[PDB]
């Protein structure tokens, strides 16, 4: 779900998507940079000729082969970091289409000369008498981890009813931290678990932490 | 060179009611407009193929038109689901194509005062050598709410950070995280520690605290 | 003003085909139509494709009456656009609206494009 | 085959109406055409009498710039009935419109002895 | 609701709401609606060619009338008068305002007034039973018409003596049989006879 | 004169079915024909006006349709609440008109077998030639069914007359009540039922 490199070094997302035999849809590439908007970067025909926008003519070279289709960076820049989507045509089309609805997840690629680091996850807890009426909330805390993506989930998701996720702060150190907390009806307390499993794949990182009172 | 201007940017409307984006071209392209729906961590939902080709089970509330160089999609129920960003591009040729700026559409609520909870920070990060506290606020609206940190005098500095959700697609409502990360060994120099939360739909400013060691 | 602005294209939309890619009017009108979808005439008025297709045969037979009606050679065939009304709206009711304007769509990106940079197959 | 057939009329329901009654293809044409309703080129096709007014008025352009192209016949007129019809269904409402139509086919197809003291309006 | 006459002495039905364009229309029981005739703005009155010479529609400022002119056994049924909807004038095809009818009943037999007598006891069920009447229809109806639910009214059958006999039953729950009064009223216009029966 | 052939008689159909009557003209009415709905102890009320026109409320399923001699009436969702009798009348002239003969209109249901109750004479009745047993069958759906009365061993068809109600808008069911009159000399009924396993069983001795 995300690549880091050190700026200057080419580098190659392949693409497949939903791909089973799938050899000719005359495939696209769009770049997205945190929180802005779509950009078009360009096309590949079935004959493997490749058309590109203007501002991309140069930064980008569009490959494909029979089972996929690549998209290079050459001398990637800090300007460069971005969410990179693949989408292919719907159907015969092949390059004279104007939308596609298949699309790809998405790769995130950071840019930069920083070195990975894994993060350490606390655990949020309430207070004693926080509880008071009802309502509870607790969280997991993942601080200090360099490349952007991670993935919290709780209780393996088979709870998904009061998450919320925050989107990660960038600290003045050059880490990232982000919270995820979860209300829960106290009188559960007692019983049930609530273990928050964080995933950060760029260091293969995960942990399970259990958020339980004091 | 083909270039899509699009309109409102940041756009409103409340459950029931109507919301109307417009698509606007450099150079017309003969209803090769086509229409997307995107949401936070997810690649963009095909809307509309042509003008009006609402495809693969897409609500028939999501109606574009227009032809030549303008364009229209105008989303006639809106429901809380609707809460996302959409994407106007157009495909000149087979080698020139780019985005809309794309518009921001939230949902209209009833004003909903938040929660909010203190959660002093962990036993296992005080080892770590620093110390982070994080006040939540859950599930409120009109999103414009703001949080201040005490430890016995007001602590304004930029030693925190806050970080805001999207709107949900539930209730229609937004979640805020404000971690303080001020704190140290010298964390404990002090006792008491407070959020004070002001919001539209709070009758006056409302503080958690914790004393520490409790 | 414009006849297929409703239906989601344009008169422009049409003229990006070729002119020999249309049937004539016999074949569009007296085959097709009428074979396909034999009774239209029940009260019902279905999918305004059919409520043009009625204005546009009546039209077409009262243009060939005043046609006829003149009878040094050899009148014009510019006042012939029906073709590109009837097969629109038949094709449309054969393969779906949403099929043949799609067809209209990706056709009008083929043309539009310089031949040296135009994908290996054309649209359908 | 019929034009009105779907609309809940027939062409024999418009032909009770004496010739003179219509006012003139001008007349539909201009004053109750692009005044009222000036929104027929929205992409929309609203009730089906405004895609079907459509095709009438496109209907008499393109026999009209043949016409003119050799140079007459009026027999071709039948769209003034066209024309008022969908027109009167728009402003005035269907129902009303052909509720008229048919109360004026049993105001001929009587005999005038026997005619009630009104007409239809 | 209900008018006897002998036969051959004739009758005349008078129907009220202005002055526009009415129309007479007779169903006799168990067959359907007969068109009569209309009369219009004017005066004019228009007749179907079985009724022409039966039945004479006159009108006046305040009145329609319908006048049945030595009337036979087979006239009896039901009246019903109904004006033309807004301007019209008598072309009008349709009619949706409708007086309420009036049964006219021809016969040598007397009027004779109803004898009702009570129908009385999972569920539970009560009646009353209204017999030898013969003039014209009845109106049964329960606890003053605050009980619609469980009540079914019988069609009148034709007894031997030349009389008529119906029965109005309810099926209530049988636990509010000890407080619920269940009275019925039966209401017969032509013989006056109007009563009130508890029924326990 | 004009005279209006209506074309189903009687006909069944289903809640949420469709049902179709069509109207046909001796000679062209011109859309003048009109539809109107009739349930028992009513006056007519007004369905369609002239070919489709809906006056006022009424619902929506109701499409009328038709030119020239021939008409039809759809009711495209069939609810309880429509079981009735349909006319259509149609006007020639100011002069002619002609009603249909008219549809009758019953609604399909599930098979139900009624309840029987048993009602003794009166004790006010008992006075003047009394002998008043009126057995009532509650609330059944199928239409043909038959009831026969026993004094001790079998006084069937001794002067026995039934009446039998409309079909009701709710449940769509029929009730019948049949009144045994003898005189004051001197008691079962047995009811026979489509939707009936076994028969008959009510009854009721004198003097208890």
């Amino acid at each position: 779900e995300g690549r880091l490199v050190t700026p200057g070094t080419p580098l190659t997302l392949t693409c497949t998507g939903s791909g089973f035999s799938l050899s000719t849809y005359a495939m696209i590439w769009v770049r997205q940079a945190p929180g802005q908007g779509v950009e078009y970067i360009g096309i590949i025909n079935t004959g493997g000729s490749a058309s590109y926008a203007s501002w991309a003519k140069g930064r980008f070279t569009i490959s494909r082969t029979s089972t996929t289709v690549d998209l290079k960076i050459t001398s990637p820049t800090t300007e460069d970091t971005a969410t990179y989507f693949c989408a292919r045509t719907r159907g015969v089309n092949d390059a004279y289409e104007h939308a596609f609805d298949p699309w790809g997840p998405g790769t995130l690629v950071t840019v930069s000369s920083a070195s990975t680091k894994g993060p350490s996850v606390f655990p949020l807890a309430p207070s004693a008498k926080s509880t008071s009426g009802g309502t509870a909330a607790l969280g997991c805390l993942v601080k200090d981890y360099f490349p952007e993506p991670v993935t919290v989930s709780w209780n393996s998701g088979a709870l998904t009813s009061g998450v919320h996720t925050f989107p990660a702060v960038l600290q003045s150190s050059g880490l990232y931290s982000l919270s995820s907390v979860v209300t829960v009806p106290s009188s559960s307390l007692g019983t049930q678990t609530y273990i928050c499993n964080v995933n950060h794949k760029p260091s293969n990182t995960k942990v399970d932490k259990k958020v339980e009172p004091k | 060179e083909l270039v899509m201007t699009q309109t409102p940017s940041s756009t409103s409307a409340a459950v029931g009611g109507t919301v109307t984006i417009n698509c606007q071209a450099s150079q017309s392209i003969g209803n090769a407009l086509a229409w997307y729906q995107q949401k936070p961590g997810q690649p963009p939902k095909l809307l509309i193929s042509a003008g009006s080709n609402l495809a693969s089970g897409v609500p028939s509330r999501f109606r574009g038109s227009g032809s030549g160089t303008e364009y229209t999609l105008t989303i006639s129920d809106v429901q809380r689901e609707d809460a996302a960003t959409y994407y106007c591009l157009g495909t000149y040729s087979a080698i020139d194509r780019a985005f809309g700026a794309g518009t921001n559409v939230e949902i209209e609520r009833t004003v909903a005062a938040p929660s909010v909870f203190i959660f002093p920070p962990s036993d296992e990060q005080l080892k770590s050598g620093t110390a982070s506290v994080v006040c939540l606020l859950n599930n409120f609206y009109p999103r414009e709410a703001k949080v201040q940190w005490k430890v016995d005098n007001a602590l304004q500095s930029g030693n925190s950070q806050e970080s805001v959700t999207e709107q949900d697609s539930k209730d229609s409502t937004y979640s805020l995280s404000s971690t303080l990360t001020l704190s140290k060994a010298d964390y404990e120099k002090h006792k008491v520690y407070a959020c004070e939360v002001t919001h539209q739909g709070l009758s006056s400013p409302v503080t958690k605290s914790f004393n520490r060691g409790e | 003003i414009d006849p297929y602005k409703e239906f989601g294209a344009t008169v422009e939309l049409l003229s990006f085909l070729p002119s020999d890619f249309f049937p004539s009017v016999r074949d569009l009108l007296d085959t097709a139509a009428a074979l396909y979808r034999d009774a239209l005439e029940s009260p019902e008025h279905a999918s305004p494709h059919h409520t043009a297709l009625r204005q546009a045969i009546l039209c077409w037979g009262d243009l060939m009456t005043l046609a006829t009606w003149v009878g040094s050679y050899v009148n014009t065939n510019v006042g012939l656009k029906f073709r590109q009304l009837l097969w629109f709206h038949i094709s449309a009711l054969t393969f779906g609206r949403e099929t043949v304007l799609e067809y209209l769509v990706s056709f009008g990106v083929w043309i539009r494009t310089p031949p040296a940079y135009r994908p290996p197959n054309a649209p359908i």
